[PDB]
């Protein structure tokens, strides 16, 4: 799966 | 209910199990993720031979050995069964419980 | 416009300056992510002191502000960064404040 979280 | 998309980091709490958790609204991930410094320690996780791509990678993360009740204020419920990463900043919820909540994404 | 969020990518097409470009729809970032590899080679880059806490990197972000232009002739302006070895083009919140997109449930 992906994961895009970029504080 | 109806949240505009901000600057601010768009965010939802809920149950998962028996417990609140507050998360950041990721349409960006297809799974969710639990902050391990979050996880309560008698929950069983598992290893997993799966890879989280993003800017970067993680291999193997743990996982939530069973399925969690996630319930919203209004008492819609299901199933989701996330993964439990340390060193993340927020709980992400990913489109595994979203699409379980019908929650649309509109334009005026 | 109207879109289910479901286990498929939710995806967005629009025009950045005279470019088509497709992307996911990514309410997890601040900004706006372009693959270099769609990145055209004469739009000027610049480094930045930005760091990019993932699942860490220290992108390249455009010199100039971009026209966005959705299909409904919506425009604005944004400034994203652009990050090799990333597999789709990535709409920020950056972007998707400036489109004025809700989320919604019944």
């Amino acid at each position: 799966p992906y994961v895009f979280a970029m504080t | 209910w109806v949240q505009p998309i901000t600057a601010q980091k768009p965010s939802l709490t809920l149950w998962l199990d028996d417990k609140m958790f507050t998360g950041l609204i990721n349409t960006g991930a297809d799974v969710t993720i639990i902050k391990l410094e979050d996880w309560p320690p008698n929950w069983p996780i598992t290893d997993t031979l799966t890879n989280l791509r993003g800017i970067g990678q993680s291999n193997n993360p743990k996982q939530s050995s069973k399925y969690l009740t996630w319930r919203d204020k209004e008492n819609n419920s299901g199933l989701i069964k996330p993964f439990v990463i340390p060193n993340l900043p927020v709980n992400l919820w990913g489109r595994d419980l979203l699409s379980q909540m019908k929650i649309m994404m509109a334009s005026p």
